């Protein structure tokens, strides 16, 4: 779940997907057209009354 | 079989550098090897 946004990271052709240090998925690659996507957790934070 | 080309200043023996060698072909083959040998181009 996420915002799948344009990337300029420069991936290698043998490389399909990016991976966040805590081994989550942070780009990836589209299946059929070989574009690279950015993904981004959606709008969120906390709440004080 | 992973693959890289460099350029090479003279030829004397190895340089110093890191050259990544990037993954270029994935073989399904999966057979039982322990020997091997290189041809050469004879004229
Ligand atoms: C699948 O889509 C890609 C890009 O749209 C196209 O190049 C390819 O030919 C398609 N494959 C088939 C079997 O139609």
């Amino acid at each position: 779940t996420g915002v799948l946004t344009e990337s300029n990271k420069k991936f290698l052709p043998f490389q399909q997907f990016g991976r966040d240090i805590a081994d989550t998925t942070d780009a990836v690659r589209d299946p059929q057209t070989l574009e690279i996507l950015d993904i981004t957790p959606c709008s969120f934070g906390g709440v004080s009354v | 079989i992973y693959s890289k080309h460099t350029p090479i200043n003279l030829e004397r023996d190895l340089p110093q550098g890191f050259s990544a060698l990037e993954p270029l072909v994935d073989l399904p083959i999966g057979i039982n090897i322990t020997r091997f040998q290189t041809l050469l181009a004879l004229h």
